[PDB]
């Protein structure tokens, strides 16, 4: 499932923005 | 809502023009703990000594701001910051600045990020996510009408007040703008297509932004998400999105229009503006103007004990803070 993926992945912790 | 953004722009350029400045000092407070950090910084709980009152204190290092080219930036945030008035935006209470740091004293909002909520209890269904949106679209509108582009929106940065209602915080991004601007800046997830593909860009990526965050409070992920940015970037591109089996065919009829890859069929950009999201189908059953003041009943009341519990929060490692008896970067920061 698409959830299991997301939850598997490095990103569901907060995430950083970016800049440059 | 004509005559009142009118009014809302006189009071804003007033700040704008003459800004505030110096109106505390380090020692006025005592810090408590850390409520959260960013690539720059940490915002932390502090109490008030004369007042008792409680604050998120968000400390800036200096030598940091400028070492990440962020000087601009930060000076338009306290810029702003100081200027603005919208019942969804947190208050900056105070400003100042010594040696080493920038200060930027805020109202303490003790319910927590979205993101928490959103992470713990898996996904909101619709009329939870759609209170949620609702203040979001007013807030982009009065925003958006100062010609301010915020840059910035995710669960990380919406907090919950006491009355379930929701704040925005970090204007690190925030910028005053006719026309179109350059700076790729955000967070992965949220960036427009425009932005990635380096073309320049305008307020409308604050409405995609709007997209991707109702689908993720819908589905309890993005609709673009991979375990690196670069992959994500390519994902958002080819503007591929699918749906979860449970969205209503409303919600996906507004997602496809605001997560719209083209600039002249993207909600929100179009010729009637706001007003084709706020008619949209999806938001029938929304009073704007029971959102705006407040009068709706709100989904989800977060667990409130005392006046500095942070129970809302994770906890974060602390870290002293630290004054030169040197001054650091003082012309960079004068208007500050
Ligand atoms: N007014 C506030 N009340 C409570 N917590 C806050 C407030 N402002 C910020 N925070 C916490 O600090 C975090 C980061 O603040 P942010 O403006 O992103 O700082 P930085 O620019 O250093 O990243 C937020 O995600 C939130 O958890």
């Amino acid at each position: 499932t698409t959830y299991a993926d997301f939850i598997a992945s490095g990103r569901t912790g907060r995430r950083a923005s970016i800049h440059d | 809502v004509k005559e009142f953004l009118a009014k809302a722009k006189e009071d804003f350029l007033k700040k704008w023009e003459t800004p505030s400045q110096n109106t505390a000092q380090l020692d006025q407070f005592d810090r408590i703990k850390t409520l959260g950090t960013g690539s720059f910084g940490r915002v932390m709980l502090v109490k008030h000594k004369e007042s008792g009152n409680h604050y998120a204190m968000k400390i800036l290092d200096k030598q940091k701001v400028v070492k990440l080219k962020q000087i601009e930036h930060t000076l338009n945030e306290k810029r702003i910051l100081q200027a603005v008035n919208f019942p969804f935006l947190v208050k900056l209470e105070f400003s100042f600045k010594d040696n080493s740091n920038l200060y930027m004293v805020m109202e303490y909002v003790a319910g927590g990020e979205m993101f928490s909520h959103l992470r713990r209890i898996g996904r909101f269904s619709e009329p939870h996510a759609r209170f949620y949106a609702a203040q979001i679209v007013l807030t982009f509108e009065y925003l958006h009408s100062l010609d301010l582009i915020y840059r910035d929106l995710k669960p990380e940065n919406l907090l919950i007040d006491q009355q379930g209602y929701i704040q925005v915080t970090d204007f690190g991004f925030a910028k005053r703008v006719k026309g179109r601007t350059w700076t790729l800046c955000g967070t992965p997830e949220y960036l427009a297509p425009e932005i990635i593909l380096s073309k320049g860009y305008n307020k409308a990526v604050d409405w995609w932004a709007l997209g991707v965050l109702i689908y993720e409070m819908a589905a309890g992920y993005p609709p673009f998400f991979a375990d690196q940015p670069i992959q994500i970037y390519e994902k958002i591109v080819s503007g591929k999105v699918r749906f979860p089996s449970h969205f209503s065919s409303d919600l996906k009829d507004l997602l496809r229009n605001l997560l719209q890859v083209d600039l002249t069929k993207r909600f929100g950009n179009l010729k009637n503006g706001v007003n084709d999201i706020k008619n949209h189908k999806w938001f029938a059953t929304t009073d704007w103007i029971a959102i705006y003041q407040r009068k709706v009943e709100a989904p989800f009341i977060p667990k409130f004990k005392g006046p500095g519990d942070t129970s809302n929060f994770d906890d974060y490692e602390e870290e002293e803070i630290r004054v030169s008896i040197n001054e650091k970067c003082g012309k960079e920061f004068t208007e500050f």
